[PDB]
């Protein structure tokens, strides 16, 4: 029997789950960030 | 009357309070010009604060101001 | 517990590979938990089972 390690060295970053979810959650908090900041402006700019 | 160079007005504005919950709220609040703390660092995180302000405006005319200051 | 020998019984420790080795320090709490169980006697009062 082969065996085929076809993962690309993915074993190799420690705390895999931590890191993703870190990433993930990186992404997620700039989009909301941005989308509120700018819809707040938006609202400023409307009012005033 | 039409002399609207005269007038002014001045208004004690209800006090407006805001739970602080997620970091989005911290970071729209920091987005605003207005919004000054004297500590930087202050943790805004889980906290609750209240607004007190006055606003001073001048006229252009019935519709629209010529100067507005909140405080 | 010899230098460079394995225990008949032992506990292991997950590497930051992730493949559980002999672990000398694990293996000698357990020996020697074990010994005190041979000699006094070991109690499970108030153990649910």
């Amino acid at each position: 029997p082969v065996m085929a390690d076809l993962n690309g060295g993915l074993q190799f970053v420690p705390e895999l789950k931590e890191f993703t979810a870190k990433l993930r959650k990186e992404l997620v908090e700039t989009s909301e960030v941005r989308k509120a900041v700018s819809i707040e402006t938006a609202l400023e700019h409307k009012v005033v | 009357y039409t002399d609207f160079e005269n007038t002014f007005q001045k208004t004690v504005e209800p006090v407006y309070q805001m739970h602080i919950k997620t970091s989005k709220d911290i970071a729209v609040l920091r987005s605003k010009e207005w919004f000054q703390l004297d500590d930087e660092d202050f943790d805004l995180l889980n906290k609750t604060l209240t607004f007190e302000t006055e606003t001073e405006v001048t006229f252009k005319n019935a519709n629209i101001f010529s100067s507005v200051k909140c405080f | 517990i010899p230098r460079e020998t394995i225990p008949f019984l032992h506990l292991r420790k997950k590497t930051p590979a992730g493949d559980w080795k002999y672990d000398r320090q694990l293996s000698s709490l357990f020996l020697d938990g074990l010994e005190k169980a041979a000699f006094n006697g070991v109690t499970f009062k108030d153990k649910y089972v």
